[PDB]
RNA sequence: UUGACCUCAAAUCAGGUAGGAGUACCCGCUGAACUUAAGCAUAUCAAUAAGCGGAGGAAAAGAAACCAACCGGGAUUGCCU
RNA sequence: AUUGGCGAGAGACCGAUAGCGAACAAGUACAGUGAUGGAAAGAUGAAAAGAACUUUGAAAAGAGAGUGAAAAAGUACGUG
RNA sequence: CGAAUUUGGGUAUAGGGGCGAAAGACUAAUCGAACCAUCUAGUAGCUGGUUCCUGCCGAAGUUUCCCUCAGGAUAGCAGAA
RNA sequence: UGGAGGUCAGUGACGAAGCCUAGACCGUAAGGUCGGGUCGAACGGCCUCUAGUGCAGAUCUUGGUGGUAGUAGCAAAUAUUCAAAUGAGAACUUUGAAGACUGAAGUGGGGAAAGGUUCCACGUCAACAGCAGUUGGACGUGGGUUAGUCGAUCCUAAGAG
RNA sequence: UAUCUAGCGAAACCACAGCCAAGGGAACGGGCUUGGCAGAAUCAGCGGGGAAAGAAGACCCUGUUGAGCUUGACUCUAGUU
RNA sequence: AAACUUUCAACAACGGAUCUCUUGGUUCUCGCAUCGAUGAAGAACGCAGCGAAAUGCGAUACGUAAUGUGAAUUGCAGAAUUCCGUGAAUCAUCGAAUCUUUGAACGCACAUUGCGCCCCUUGGUAUUCCAGGGGGCAUGCCUGUUUGAGCGUCAUUU
């Protein structure tokens, strides 16, 4: 997703999935997203991909494998990474002092 | 050099142009701290490498 | 680096703790700033009463199991039971929990109970027309306050 | 600053060259260069333990402690000897506490207020205060604290009916609310006994 | 003589003026500026270099237009032109 | 004291907007009081100095000496009032600098954006 | 002196052209005249006039253009309206309030209503 | 012969779009060592700094393939615990 | 969440060897091939009123005179 | 001192790398591992320093253990409460 | 000692702080006070609070100043002298006269690299030239570089890309 | 050259300074004690002394400090099979 | 005895300590979201009557237009009934343009102000050569248009 996000960089990965397979290479179809094509633009329901917040998902990493790397799921497996293993570890090793100690 | 791009060539001219002292009304302006040419440049003493 | 009587200290320092430091000042600031947030949704959403109805439901574990709080939402067969659809209880200002059910009858009276005095206690403006001058309540929980069985 | 003392590269050319261990600056032909820095002792180095902001400011007191602390005071204003050594102008005044009328709460008007002021035998605290109005010493008074002057009769109400707008603008008197009734104006500097204007709805919401 | 005798060779030029940055910084050889990069795309910086981001940072020069754009969103970015003739 | 969040009641911030103002807030800045009879015919406690006002010096070393304005000098805060100078050993005559809060305003020149700054602040124009 | 702006705007463009010349003209005679003259500040004010003639000239044309591409696409780049690269790239008001039929059934459907507890 | 279609091209084709800057915060990747262990190799520093990639006013996460074992709670986030 | 940007307000903060490296033409002068390194330097007086003029000296300058509240404020200028 | 010659300009080799008719030589006065910046205020049982007065009390270089013998822990001596 | 809250309705342009004082007094001392001189704008006593709070040392940092000391030194490139002029002032400027030297792999005439206006003229000697200076590659003000043929541009080399 | 003069004019070093013998002393004192003695200020030399200066000794020892290199030291590892 | 050394004082020097001031910093809080292929950040070179910087700006060059204010700027010079005014200012505001050469830089290139090509137009006798002026010519990718390529393949036609 990332090689081709970046080969084609007027295009949002909007997903990539397993098409075949050997011994030294793997190959994926990846779809892809014109934000910048009035037909997508318009039909609402995808024009959330076109908002600026989502241009290059897969290089942050925001797409379904991008988000089964970061570990991002709903569970006791995944207490480290829940929001973002750096805002976790961020979060618990901040010390949060007050103005009135405790 | 005697042979010098044109592009030293403008490195050349303001050379020129800042290497002058400081205009003497400048003195007379209200509230100057500004006493003297203090980016001076001479040849003599430090080179502009350009 | 150890001596006397003292107690075995566990301070987690040893990481370089500085930079990762979040000192509050800003409690004095975030409490006014989130007071002002309040005034301006309230000012914004006037008169509903700036919050959702929750209803009132049994802690888990067995160390909490003995006091009720306000969970997320009424149940769909406790909308129903109310005679409301989800979708109108939604837009009127009910809290609604799709994912929890209903297994406890008292806890199933009292919710119904509760969203049978919270229609007899509000009124609806209608769509159309001049909507009669209401004076803003700002605590819905407050006005229907969580009560221990 | 974190990085204060600390934009630099310095780094100690060690012994053999006749100079200190203190690291120093790199580089050539600046008059910096060669100069000792990233110590305390060094002119542009850092400082000692640079103070940091997470230093203890606001300090945590015991609720009953407070309580206790606003009932002591409250009851030295009551005692005129305190009133007196502390600095007010109550000689004169024929009762501690000076207790008037709930009308001062109604006061609109600062010319009203300070001419009720005077008649309730405040007058000569007024005059102190707005007559000691002295320049701050030292380095604080270009830090936005460039005046000092004394504090005058704390008024107590409890309504404000325009009485706090109206004293708002006289120097010295401040006003406070009964249920309220801060400690920082009742025992300034530490000391008891603030001569205190008791209005009579709070004399009666006192209790 | 590695010192004295050895500075007088020292005649050539390593580094020339670079049309980017404008430093005596261009190493010929390597056809590189050694301080903004050129010609690579991306400006040399680097995170460790915590002054030199300070000397090559916005705000260094001119600001030629995002000076302005500051000031253009405060309007609102906002077209057109005034109405009022004079006073 | 300060009320309004807004305002600034800082020594140096005040200081800095002194001292930076341009030219247009210097002009406010350069307020002259008028009068004891120009603000009983006019009704305005001070106005905005002008090139070719009468004025009257009534504080300092000039004091009591009258004069018309020559030259509004905003760059130093200040005003260079005709009559009114201060001869140089070599003969040469120099003006005196002179704030105008120091001065009141005996006499204005009336013109027609000033009569408006009248109006607006409450002057019968007599 | 000088020249002004509001006047300009009155002539057309044949003549403001043929002053244009006129003012170019007497700037180089200024310009050859201030070498001997030891102080002329006059090339000030023809200076001045001269970026006040030819700003009237360029924004004629201009409003000449918009008046060409009144209403159509596709207007010029310099002509459309520099707003910012993210907001040009932004989803405009009609298309940020576009929504499928099936969210505005819903919507009309179920709004939010307007209610409150008289307590 | 002539039309298609499928795929792959070209065009200074019509219309667009990406790059770069900044980077305090945020999302990933890569990733040390000094240090500590009174030595040092696992460990620690640290899933950190540096490097790289990518955005916004916040970002990320987000409406359970959840926590629980209870009279059960009910997206996510943050604070006190 | 935010030590970037813009705007704003404060401080039991520092007060020109401090505080940002940088109160000032500071990332400036300057050094290095280069990556980089990188200073010093605030205050006359209310206002220049910055010492007209005379004399000695080639001149600088001094001595006088003079301005100035003060020249034990003369631009090498708060105090020293 | 006519060639394994010398030298100019261009060019190539970049740091655990280069190059070396080989000395660990040279690699911008830096070489048995260049320079620059950051991690970094690295570490140290080691050296030096450690800023006012007066009053009262006032030692120790020993026990045991330690990769311990230039140091710690423990007991001892001391002060204060 | 720096700062904070209170108080003395404290002190102060008729002189605060500061600084100097083989002048006085108090305290064992840390220090405090007073007198005298300069000085020009703020600053104290007491009850508390707070800290970036007390220096003789750290081959301490920065800045400055000493003895050394009018000392060492200004001794490679064989060497200068006389007169006149300018100029206040000549060992050093200019001219002339001599005397010399480099002795054509020169201290000459040009150029590549590099430098960047030093080239040239006029005015001038506050700094600089190791002494001096009237001179200057210094200072101030200006002038100065003309190409169809000289090169670059073009070609390719080792290479880079 | 040194020397003297005219002009210009540093640096190293420096607790304070500069007479010895003997004693003792941290066991080779300019200072302490006992004696000898001791008369301003100096100039040129000089090389006895100031355990003279130049470097937190480079030789040696210690450090639970490194680095270069080596190997049938220990543990791994690119590569290859 | 002087000279010299040492000590102290007065005055004078060297030096910038102390004290006072502060358009600076720093920390905290609050609010906002705002760069760029419509050309960004940065750089280079220029622009003022007399400027080297700083500041501002770009051959329209310490800026022009629009708006507000309302009579200046200031060191000198000059202009200044421009003054009862669509109108001064190194004014503010800022919505229109200009924006040199660059720079992600975008015709190729760059240690060169090099080399180009296309269109329109003006001149030199001129579709072709040389100039002048104006406008263009980067890469990757997307949608579509046109022209296409392939016995990949279908139908049709002898």
């Amino acid at each position: 997703e990332e090689r081709v996000g970046r080969r084609a960089a007027n295009l949002r990965v909007l997903n990539s999935y397993w098409v075949n397979q050997d011994s030294t290479y793997k190959y994926f179809e990846v779809i892809l997203v014109d934000p910048q094509h009035k037909a997508i633009r318009r039909d609402a329901r995808y024009n959330w991909i076109c908002d600026p917040v989502h241009k290059h998902r897969e290089a942050r990493g925001l797409t379904a494998t991008g988000k089964k790397s970061r570990g991002i799921n709903k569970g006791h497996k995944f207490n480290n990474t829940k929001a973002g293993r750096r805002k976790t570890w961020k979060r618990q090793n901040t010390l949060s002092l007050w103005r009135y100690r405790k | 050099a005697a042979q010098k791009s044109f592009r030293i060539k403008q490195k050349m001219a303001k050379a020129k142009k800042q290497n002058r002292p400081l205009p003497q009304w400048i003195r007379l302006r209200t509230n100057n701290t500004i006493r003297y040419n203090a980016k001076r440049r001479n040849w003599r003493r430090t080179k502009m490498n350009i | 680096a150890i001596s006397k009587n003292l107690p075995i200290l566990k301070n987690h320092f040893r990481k370089h703790w500085q930079e990762r430091v979040k000192v509050h000042f800003d409690q004095a600031g975030k409490k006014v700033s989130r007071r002002n947030a309040r005034a301006t949704r309230a000012a914004k959403i006037a008169p509903r009463p700036l919050d959702l109805l929750r209803p009132v439901v049994r802690a888990p574990t067995v160390k909490y199991n003995r006091k009720v709080r306000a969970g997320r939402g009424f149940t769909l067969a406790e909308v129903k039971a109310a005679g409301l659809t989800a979708a109108y209880a939604r837009t009127i200002g009910i809290a609604v929990d799709h994912r929890r059910q209903n297994r406890n009858q008292e806890i199933f009276d009292a919710n119904v109970q509760r969203l049978k005095e919270y229609q007899s206690k509000i009124i609806v403006f209608p769509r159309n027309g001049k909507a009669p001058e209401a004076e803003q309540v700002l605590s819905a929980a407050a006005t229907f306050p969580i009560a221990q069985p | 600053s974190e990085k204060a003392g600390h934009q630099t590269s310095a780094e100690s050319w060690g012994t053999g060259r006749a100079v200190a261990r203190i690291p120093r600056v790199g580089g050539g032909g600046t008059g910096r260069s060669g100069q000792g820095a990233f110590g305390n002792m060094c002119r542009g180095g850092r400082m000692f333990a640079p103070t940091k902001t997470w230093r203890k400011w606001n300090v945590k007191v015991n609720h009953n402690e407070k309580r206790y602390a606003t009932a002591s005071a409250i009851a030295a204003t009551a005692v005129a000897s305190l009133v007196l050594a502390r600095g007010h102008r109550v000689e004169k005044i024929p009762e501690i506490p000076l207790v008037v009328s709930t009308d001062l709460e109604s006061i609109q008007k600062t010319k009203e207020a300070v001419a009720a002021l005077k008649a309730v035998g405040a007058h000569s605290d007024l005059l102190k205060v707005l007559k000691s109005k002295k320049l701050r010493a030292g380095k604080g008074k270009y830090r936005n604290r460039r005046w000092t002057q004394r504090r005058g009769p704390l008024v107590v109400y409890a309504e404000d009916n325009g009485i706090v707008k109206a004293l708002r603008n006289v120097p010295g008197v401040e006003t406070a609310n009964v249920a309220s009734l801060n400690l920082l104006q009742l025992a300034p500097g530490a000391h008891l006994g603030r001569f205190v204007i008791w209005t009579e709805a709070a004399f009666t919401k006192l209790d | 003589g590695k010192g004295t005798p050895s500075f007088g060779k020292r005649h050539n030029k390593s580094h020339t003026l670079c049309n980017r940055c404008g430093r005596r910084s261009f190493h010929v050889q390597k056809k590189t500026c050694s301080s903004c990069g050129y010609p690579a795309a991306k400006t040399r910086s680097y995170n460790w270099g915590a002054k030199a981001k300070r000397r090559h940072t916005t705000g260094t020069g001119r600001m030629r237009y995002l000076k302005h754009v500051s000031r253009r969103f405060k309007n609102g970015f906002q077209t057109g032109s005034a109405s009022k003739a004079s006073a | 004291a300060k009320q309004s969040l807004d305002v600034s009641s800082d020594r140096r911030k005040a200081r800095k907007a002194y001292f930076t103002a341009p030219s247009s807030q210097r002009r406010v800045l350069l307020s002259a009081p008028l009068s004891k009879e120009l603000r009983a015919q006019y009704g305005i406690k001070a106005l905005p100095i002008r090139r070719d006002d009468e004025v009257l010096v009534v504080r300092g070393s000039k004091k009591g000496q009258e004069g018309k304005i020559s030259s509004v000098y905003r760059l130093k805060f200040a005003v260079q009032v005709d009559k009114v100078t201060k001869e140089k050993v070599n003969g040469a005559s120099v003006p005196i600098n002179l704030h105008p809060s120091k001065l009141v305003i005996t006499k204005l020149h009336l013109d027609k954006d000033r009569k408006a700054l009248i109006q607006r602040k409450g002057g019968k124009l007599e | 002196a000088g020249v002004k702006a509001y006047e300009l705007r009155t002539k057309s463009k044949e003549q403001l052209a043929s002053q244009l010349v006129d003012l170019k003209k007497e700037l180089a005679e200024l310009k050859v005249q201030k070498l001997s003259r030891p102080s002329l500040p006059k090339i000030k004010t023809v200076r001045k006039s001269i970026a006040c003639v030819l700003t009237v000239i360029n924004e004629q044309q201009r409003e000449a253009v918009r008046q060409l591409y009144k209403g159509k696409k596709y207007q010029p780049k310099d002509l459309r309206a520099k707003k910012t690269r993210a907001l040009r790239r932004a989803l405009t008001k009609f298309e940020a309030s576009q929504v499928t039929e099936k969210q505005r059934k819903k919507q009309i459907a179920f709004p939010q209503r307007k209610y409150a507890i008289k307590a």
